[PDB]
């Protein structure tokens, strides 16, 4: 959000092929394709990946999809510092496939793991409360909801390093395997349409509080930085240590319940 | 003779305990709908047109743009076991078959719905709608089995703009398809006074940060009560012809009203 999200090439670059949106009406019925042209000439005809992650102050919304009918499409989200996340969100205008995986990176893109992934057949990605759960993903309609914090994690949640690793991130990626475009009245005219490849994705904004260890009131379009002037005489970007004036007293992270 | 279903939010006012505008407030919301240059503007009620009043919520519900209302934000410290409970005093026991609460800002993570069995009486909630109800509500997630169970299909802020909620009274429940032959469900669906219980929004610990904007953002906004219903009087009237005293009561046979 509010920053660059590097990825593969945009649409139509290696093939000057027509693309169209098979959007759907409120009656769960597809509408006639709103055929346009994808290129790299003008902003209207040139829509790099940055369109999703940029100041969206205009009524028209920024569209995006894969590079060129490629299944293994990934999104790179570089960071200039440490970040924090609240929960998991998923908006996907195209039909949401069961082969959805949510992954978290620890530091400088040097770690990888299947953080969370849920679907009716979670085997598609390759306790049943975090590894994967059923009845959460469906092929249709075209146009997954989960929360990172565990049920016992909602209460008694100080801000020490013991929980930072859970919600401290360095880069973002996501993988989708299954390919499908939700059904339409493709027999709109006598001649069938063509070059309908698309993965309608609305936008991605995973709000992340300015990481200040729950101490700072203000941390250095305008975007959120990673430098905090934490109060309680605390120093450091992460504010994990206090000033030596009275540090001798044992302490842990100032939990929001009382700010010890 | 056939009963005719009409929007139950027509020519009616929601009795809202708290509503924006009375004090001076400055709030900011996602740029999905407002589209302001900086996505920041000040809520008010003095302006005749910008009133977020009760009537705006229950109106014709213009599809192109329906008048929206915002509840008081976290600035008022509205996060308790009980919170703003805006109620509906329609005037008849409408059989609300389909309920849709189009949210102007976003779907709140934690919230519920409370319905009135009889006028001035207690509240009988239909169902709970939260993705972590095991904490806030202390109940099992993914409600299934008649009770006011939780719901997690659409709980978190997925849409982030113009959120949609399908409060299908007659669907999504074990008794969905036995509506016409379920005595409890017949009593369930009928609600003398509708009231969405926005009991609490489960904070994500951002309060310690105490950013002025974020607190003004984690609030509630019901764009419109897209709720439909009718007099359940065996449709002695295709439309409750109001009586002399300027209210809504039903037509009837056997020398009754
Ligand atoms: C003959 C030719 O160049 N075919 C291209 C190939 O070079 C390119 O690698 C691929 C995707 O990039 O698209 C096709
Ligand atoms: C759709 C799917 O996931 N199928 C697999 C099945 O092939 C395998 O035999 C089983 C383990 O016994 O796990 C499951
Ligand atoms: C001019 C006029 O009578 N307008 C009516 C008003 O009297 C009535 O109170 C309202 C619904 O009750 O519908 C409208
Ligand atoms: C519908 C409604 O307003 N309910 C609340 C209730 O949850 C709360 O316990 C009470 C406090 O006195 O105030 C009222
Ligand atoms: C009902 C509820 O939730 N809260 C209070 C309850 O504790 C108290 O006993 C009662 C009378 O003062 O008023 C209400």
């Amino acid at each position: 959000l509010g920053r660059k999200l590097r990825a593969d090439t945009m649409c139509g670059q290696n093939a000057t092929e027509l693309f169209c949106f098979y959007s759907e009406n409120a009656d769960l019925t597809c509408r006639q394709p709103k055929c346009d042209k994808c290129n790299a000439a003008h902003s209207h005809l040139a829509h790099p990946p940055s369109a999703m992650a940029d100041s969206s102050f205009r009524f028209p919304r920024t569209w995006w999809q894969s590079a060129e009918d490629v299944h293994r499409e990934k999104i790179q989200l570089d960071l200039e510092a440490e970040f924090y996340f609240t929960h998991l969100i998923m908006v996907f205008k195209s039909p949401r496939p069961a082969a959805m995986v949510l992954d978290r990176s620890q530091d400088f893109g040097k770690t990888w793991k299947p953080y969370k992934y849920f679907a009716t057949n979670c085997s598609a990605t390759f306790k049943k409360g975090a590894i994967c759960t059923s009845r959460y993903s469906n092929p249709f309609p075209c146009t997954v909801i989960f929360r990172a914090l565990s049920p016992p994690y909602d209460i008694e949640n100080p801000y020490s390093a013991k929980v930072q690793e859970q919600l401290k991130i360095t880069n973002l990626r996501v993988r989708l395997l299954k390919r499908q475009s939700c059904p339409c009245q493709i027999n709109d005219l006598n001649a069938k349409p063509h070059h309908f490849m698309h993965y309608a994705v609305y936008d991605f904004i995973v709000k992340g509080s300015c990481f200040c260890n729950g101490h700072a009131d203000q941390c250095l379009f305008h975007v959120v930085h990673g430098r905090c002037m934490c109060k309680h005489n605390t120093a450091g970007s992460h504010c994990q240590h206090c000033a030596p004036l009275y540090n001798d007293r044992p302490w842990e992270a100032a939990d929001g319940r009382t700010g010890a | 003779c056939m009963p005719e279903f009409v929007n139950a939010a027509f020519n009616v006012t929601v009795v809202a305990t708290n509503t924006c505008g009375t004090p001076p407030e400055e709030y900011c919301v996602q740029t999905g709908v407002t589209g302001v240059t900086k996505s920041c503007h000040l809520c008010d009620a003095g302006q005749p047109h910008l009133q977020h009043g009760a009537a705006f919520l229950t109106d014709y519900n213009n599809q192109a743009d329906t008048t929206w209302w915002q509840s008081q934000t976290m600035l008022a410290g509205v996060q308790y076991p009980s919170s703003i409970n805006l109620t509906l005093h329609l005037g008849k026991a409408f059989d609300i078959t389909y309920v849709r609460l189009k949210f102007h800002t976003s779907r709140p993570e934690s919230f519920a719905i409370y319905k009135r069995t009889w006028e001035d009486g207690p509240w009988i909630p239909y169902q709970y709608y939260s993705g972590s109800c095991e904490n806030t509500y202390s109940k099992a997630n993914r409600g299934f089995i008649q009770q006011a169970l939780c719901t997690d299909e659409f709980s978190d802020i997925s849409p982030l703009t113009g959120g949609n909620v399908a409060f299908s009274t007659l669907e999504g429940r074990p008794s969905a398809y036995n509506f016409d032959n379920s005595p409890v469900l017949q009593e369930w669906v009928t609600a003398t006074d509708i009231s969405v219980t926005l009991n609490r929004l489960n904070t994500f610990g951002d309060e310690v940060f105490n950013r002025p904007k974020v607190l003004k953002s984690y609030y509630y906004a019901i764009s419109d009560f897209a709720v439909g219903g009718r007099c359940k009087c065996n449709g002695h009237a295709s439309e409750c012809m109001k009586n002399e005293f300027d209210k809504l009561v039903c037509n009837c046979k056997h020398n009754t009203y």
